[PDB]
C-alpha cells in the first residue's frame, strides 16, 4: 500500500490550502491516518488525526480552528485543509497512515510529502548578476566565477554554464527563500585563473514560470 | 516538543550509539514509544513501534526500549547509511494529541571532518548601479553537515538583512548552504570591509570583502 499525496502548492497569506491523500492500492478507511509538518530546517509537527471507523477526529492544540481534516470514504482519500496562512506556515506536509484504529500507534506508511509555500509574492523572473573574483586568481591557482539569480518566484531555475558546455566545477546552491517571498540562489564554478584570458564564461538561468532566459558574461573587471 | 532528544549525536562505523528521548507521566509514562528515521528531503519511515518492535524491512541492528517516563532507541554496527534523522513520538493523554521528539541528527563518520570552504562575493557593479547591493557568501564541502554564519560589519555583527539557508547534502557525500546579506549601496561603501563568518564543529571559517 502506497499513499500518495498531491502536488506542490504556493498561496498567498490569509488564504487556505488542500492538501489530499490517496491510499493507492488498496482502502486505507480502517486505518488511522495523520497529517505531520516540518517547516524548513524544523522537527516533525503533528497537526491532527482522522479515524473514519470511529467517524473521529483529533487536533494539535496549536492548529484548534484553523486546521480540518476530513476523509471522502467513498474514494479513499484523506483531507488536510489549513486556513489562514502565513509565512510561518510554509513547510512540507505529510500524510501518514498509523497501523490500526488509534493515533498512538506507529504510522508505518507515509506520503511523499506536499510541499506548501506561502508568499505574497506573484510569478516573477530573476535578475541576474554576474560574481566576478579579484584576488581568487591567485597565483595560480583557480577562481571562483559566479552569477547571482536574485529576487524569483516561484520555484525553480535552472542555471547552466556555457550553454552547457561547461560542467567541470559547477556548483550551483539551493535557494533562500527571503522574508520578501521571493527566492534567490548562485551557481559558481570554479575554473583555472590561466583560463581567464582565453575563455569566456556565461551563466544561463531559465525560470520557466515566467518564461525567463538570461544569459549573463562573468568577467572580473577593471 | 513535549519529548526532548538530543540534538546532535556522532558514530563511527562499527560502533554502537544510543538515542534518547525524555518524556512525561501523560506521554511516555502512559503511552508506547515509536520511533522514525528520516533521510533529507524524503518522508520518515517507521523504525520502531510499541516501544521494542521492528517493522520487518528494518535491520534488526536497531532496537528500542522505554524506561519509565523515558525511551531509547539503540543501534549496533552503525554504517555509514544509518546518518540520517531520528524522531521519537508517543501519544499524550493530557493533550489529547501525538507529540514528537525535535529529531536527531546522527553523524556516522565512514569519512573524515572537513572544514567548510567558503567563497564569499561583493556586490556586483552591475547590481550597484542599480542601486542595489547584496553580499553572497557561499559555504560548500563541509562534512559534518552544521555549520553556522554570522556576519560582520568591519568589526561588528550584522545581524539584519541575512538570509541563510539550511544545510543540503552535495553528490560526493559533504555538505553546502549559502548565507545572504543585503545592504544598501550606501552601508556598503561606508565600511572597509564586510566578512562572512562561518563555524563548523568550533572552528571558523573567515572570508572578507572591501569596496576597493
Amino acid at each position: 500500500v502506497q499513499l500518495v499525496q498531491s502536488g506542490a502548492e504556493v498561496k498567498k497569506p490569509g488564504s487556505s490550502v488542500k492538501v489530499s491523500c490517496k491510499s493507492s492500492g488498496g482502502t486505507s478507511n480502517n486505518y488511522a491516518i495523520s497529517w505531520v509538518r516540518q517547516a524548513p530546517g524544523q522537527g516533525l509537527d503533528w497537526m491532527g488525526g482522522i479515524s473514519p471507523i470511529f467517524g473521529s477526529t483529533a487536533y494539535a492544540q496549536k492548529f484548534q480552528g484553523r486546521v480540518t481534516i476530513s476523509a471522502d470514504i467513498f474514494s479513499n482519500t484523506a483531507y488536510m485543509e489549513l486556513n489562514s496562512l502565513t509565512s510561518e506556515d510554509t513547510a512540507v506536509y505529510f500524510c501518514a497512515r498509523h497501523g490500526n484504529y488509534y493515533y498512538y500507534s506507529g504510522m508505518d506508511v507515509w506520503g511523499q510529502g506536499t510541499t506548501v509555500t506561502v508568499s505574497s509574492a506573484s510569478t516573477k523572473g530573476p535578475s541576474v548578476f554576474p560574481l566576478a573574483p579579484s584576488s581568487k586568481s591567485t597565483s595560480g591557482g583557480t577562481a571562483a566565477l559566479g552569477c547571482l539569480v536574485k529576487d524569483y518566484f516561484p520555484e525553480p531555475v535552472t542555471v547552466s554554464w556555457n550553454s552547457g558546455a561547461l560542467t567541470s566545477g559547477v556548483h550551483t546552491f539551493p535557494a533562500v527563500l527571503q522574508s520578501s517571498g521571493l527566492y534567490s540562489l548562485s551557481s559558481v564554478v570554479t575554473v583555472p585563473s590561466s583560463s581567464l584570458g582565453t575563455q569566456t564564461y556565461i551563466c544561463n538561468v531559465n525560470h520557466k514560470p515566467s518564461n525567463t532566459k538570461v544569459d549573463k558574461r562573468v568577467e572580473p573587471k577593471s | 516538543s513535549a519529548l526532548t532528544q538530543p540534538p546532535a549525536v556522532s558514530g563511527t562505523p562499527g560502533q554502537r550509539v544510543t538515542i534518547s528521548c525524555s518524556g512525561s507521566d501523560s506521554n511516555i509514562g502512559r503511552r508506547s514509544v515509536n520511533w522514525y528515521q528520516q533521510f533529507p528531503g524524503t518522508a520518515p519511515k517507521l523504525l520502531i513501534y510499541s516501544n521494542d518492535q521492528r517493522p520487518s524491512v528494518v535491520p534488526d541492528r536497531f532496537s528500542g526500549s522505554k524506561s519509565g517516563t523515558s525511551a531509547s532507541l539503540a543501534i549496533s554496527g552503525l554504517q555509514s547509511e544509518d546518518e540520517a534523522e531520528y524522531y521519537c513520538a508517543a501519544w499524550d493523554d493530557s493533550l489529547k494529541g501525538a507529540v514528537f521528539g525535535g529529531g536527531t541528527q546522527l553523524t556516522v563518520l565512514g569519512q573524515p571532518k572537513a572544514a567548510p570552504s567558503v567563497t564569499l562575493f561583493p556586490p556586483s557593479s552591475e547590481e550597484l548601479q542599480a542601486n542595489k547591493a547584496t553580499l553572497v557568501c557561499l559555504i560548500s564541502d563541509f562534512y559534518p553537515g552544521a555549520v553556522t554564519v554570522a556576519w560582520k560589519a568591519d568589526s561588528s555583527p550584522v545581524k539584519a538583512g541575512v538570509e541563510t539557508t539550511t544545510p543540503s547534502k552535495q553528490s560526493n557525500n559533504k555538505y553546502a548552504a549559502s548565507s545572504y546579506l543585503s545592504l544598501t549601496p550606501e552601508q556598503w561603501k561606508s565600511h572597509r570591509s564586510y566578512s562572512c563568518q562561518v563555524t563548523h564543529e568550533g572552528s571558523t571559517v573567515e572570508k572578507t570583502v572591501a569596496p576597493t
